[PDB]
């Protein structure tokens, strides 16, 4: 599947980059892919879930940076 | 008649909508599996129509409609199909309440000349030249990208072109012809220079002398050919002219230059230049002023081109170019030397300099502005509807049925912004109505107010050629009444 | 973790781990296990990428 392929493509130049957390980026990507689907289900648009995400992104960096 | 007419309808509109979603900023890309394994992945309008099928004749309109607006100005390519669609929705109303197409047509046309008009009389000119706010458009044009960091190295450089040449082209407007482009492969984006002239990048390899003041310069597009009655004779026709650098094209065969004639052509160290672009001939020909002539016996003495300098430097280090300076018209296509190690900030860099080069023509072929955001499109769907309230006739239902059909781009420009868009485009209407003309979306800040803090502006061309280019297209389309095969 | 904002004291429970021995909750700084900084973030980074770059590609119709 060509999403399948972009998300194995991002798992792979994630690991080339530094190593470990293919696994783990492709099952927390999966989740934020199902958990946005289930938003937009409810009349919500993709692209406020895409500036919420990139605020929590953002916000989640942030934090681990500080604890 | 009405049964095709139908038919072409339903074709346009299906056509505009598969990239109805995908204009503004915010908007969202397409994958479309239509070929042979292609993976389409994009959000740019023109890519998806030229790269989707084109069965029925109204699709290839609206396709030509795309390409017409790209070579116009560039911009916008989206939002003429989409006005199109939409007013193709609009008269699929008067055509079923029993209005014949040539009414809707000329209804069309006078709507088309008071919204020119009025698009451009309150629009906000510019008066003096002002680079400056043609560096703000180009801001507002070139940054939020790769390139964003780049603005300051490649805007700078076309305003210098620019103002290098005002081109005397169509009132007054700096056209498609400069100073010739070049480019090469490899070295860093901080390596742009602007060039005064023809700039040759094939590959050059002479262990002499190729640097002479007076750069005699012919074209003998007739090489060597495989069987001594016409191969030893351009030879004794260059020494007798005595030129310098003369580019060696391949139409004839491959073997253009072998080993005797290369070192017959090693006794003046000739400079041998091949693999030229057949669109590039024809502009190189202008710019030295020679003609293209493939002939030998034709070439003379007045076949000698004009120059005063040209040398194998190796520019940037690695970068071996001959530059020519003091031709007889050069200037063929603005000058952006696209050098970089990196393939993105070749293509990249050469896209967004083909979208400044258009943006910055655009304001000169005529020097007002509008801004963007779905303003202009607001402010068409009142006034056309108040022309018309004062218009009279039954055309005046087909002028308010058109200015209705206007409000599309600022709705799905807000969708694609995530807001109500029903509610936000009549607030922006109602705050146009007893404001000003300057209202639009924020579409990348989360709200709706005036263009003061956004400042998008676009030229009034990209808008004004979408228009025409739309209205013309929907007036062809509905005087259709058949179509024929069987030639 | 909950402690660890609601209490403003307990400030030092914020690394208990999951211990996969016994399948308790467990003090995880002092057990020893660790990853670092730079790959939980850019794989958060490229999380967040990758699922943002699959739901932009919706507007289809087959
Ligand atoms: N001793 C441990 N206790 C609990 N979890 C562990 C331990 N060692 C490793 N892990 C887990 O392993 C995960 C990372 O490994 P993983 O991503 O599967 O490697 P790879 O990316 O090579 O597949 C982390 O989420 C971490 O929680
Ligand atoms: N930052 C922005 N804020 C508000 N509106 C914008 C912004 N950028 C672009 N727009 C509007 O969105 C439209 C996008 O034009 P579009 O048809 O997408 O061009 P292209 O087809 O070349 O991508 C423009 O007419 C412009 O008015």
């Amino acid at each position: 599947h060509p999403a399948a392929k972009v998300l194995c493509e991002l798992a792979d130049l994630q690991d080339k980059e530094v190593g470990d957390g293919t696994t783990s980026v492709v099952i927390i990507a999966a989740e934020l892919l199902k958990n946005a689907d289930e938003l937009v289900k409810q009349k919500i648009h993709p692209t406020s879930v895409i500036s919420g995400y990139r605020l929590a992104c953002k916000e989640a960096v942030r934090y681990i940076n500080e604890n | 008649p009405a049964q095709i007419r139908f038919s072409n309808i339903s074709a346009a509109k299906a056509v505009a909508d598969a990239i109805r979603t995908s204009l503004g900023p915010k908007g969202m890309d397409k994958m479309i599996q239509d070929g042979k394994g292609d993976v389409t992945i994009t959000n740019d309008g023109a890519t998806i129509l030229k790269q989707m099928q084109v069965l029925h004749p109204a699709a290839r309109m609206l396709v030509e409609l795309s390409k017409a607006q790209d070579i116009e100005a560039g911009d916008g390519t989206t939002s003429v199909v989409i006005i199109a669609g939409s007013l193709l929705d609009s008269c699929t109303k008067l055509l079923q309440k029993g209005i014949h197409p040539t009414i809707i047509s000329e209804s069309f046309q006078k709507a088309l000349e008071k919204g020119i008009e009025i698009l451009t009389d309150m629009s906000r000119p510019v008066e003096l030249s002002d680079r400056e706010t043609l560096l703000n458009s180009a801001t507002t044009s070139l940054n939020s990208k790769v390139v964003s960091q780049y603005s300051s190295l490649l805007s700078p450089m076309s305003v210098n072109a620019v103002m290098k040449v005002i081109d005397p082209a169509t009132a007054t407007s700096v056209d498609l012809r400069d100073i010739k482009i070049v480019k090469k492969l490899g070295g860093t984006i901080d390596d742009c220079e602007l060039v005064e002239g023809l700039v040759l990048t094939q590959k050059v390899s002479n262990s002499g002398i190729t640097r002479v003041e007076k750069a005699k310069i012919g074209l003998i597009q007739f090489c060597l050919s495989a069987p001594r009655a016409y191969i030893l004779n351009l030879v004794k026709q260059i020494k007798k002219t005595g030129c310098n650098v003369l580019l060696i094209q391949k139409s004839i065969l491959r073997d253009a230059l072998s080993d005797l004639a290369l070192h017959f052509l090693n006794k003046m160290k000739i400079m041998v230049i091949k693999d030229i672009e057949r669109e590039d001939i024809e502009f190189i020909c202008k710019t030295i002023g020679t003609k293209p002539v493939a002939h030998i016996d034709q070439f003379t003495a007045d076949m000698l081109g004009s120059a005063e300098l040209a040398e194998e430097v190796n520019l940037n280090g690695s970068g071996k170019l001959l530059k020519i300076t003091g031709c007889a018209s050069p200037g063929k296509t603005v000058t952006i030397v696209v050098r970089g190690s990196n393939k993105l900030v070749i293509e990249e860099a050469e896209r967004s300099i083909h979208d400044a080069l258009c943006v910055i023509r655009c304001l000169v072929k005529k020097r007002a502005l509008i801004a963007g955001g779905g303003a202009p499109e607001i402010e068409l769907a009142l006034r056309l509807t108040e022309y018309s309230r004062t218009l009279s006739g039954m055309e005046s239902y087909c002028v308010r049925a058109f200015a209705d059909a206007m409000e599309v781009i600022p709705s799905t420009l807000a969708e694609n912004a995530g807001l109500n868009p029903i509610s936000t485009v009549t607030e922006l209407r109602n705050r146009h109505a007893q404001g000003e003309k300057t209202a639009g979306i924020n579409v990348r800040k989360g709200g709706i107010s005036n263009i003061l803090e956004e400042l998008v502006v676009q030229p009034l061309l990209v808008s004004v050629s979408a228009l025409t280019l739309a209205t013309e297209t929907v007036r062809s389309i509905l005087k259709i009444d058949d179509v024929v095969n069987t030639r | 973790h909950n402690e660890a904002q609601v209490n403003p004291e307990r400030k030092n429970l914020k690394w208990i781990g999951l211990d996969l021995s016994n399948g308790k909750p467990r003090d995880n700084k002092q057990a020893g296990v660790f990853e670092p900084t730079i790959v939980k973030v850019k794989s958060l980074k490229f999380a967040t990428e990758a699922a943002i770059t699959i739901l932009r590609i919706d507007d289809l119709i087959k």
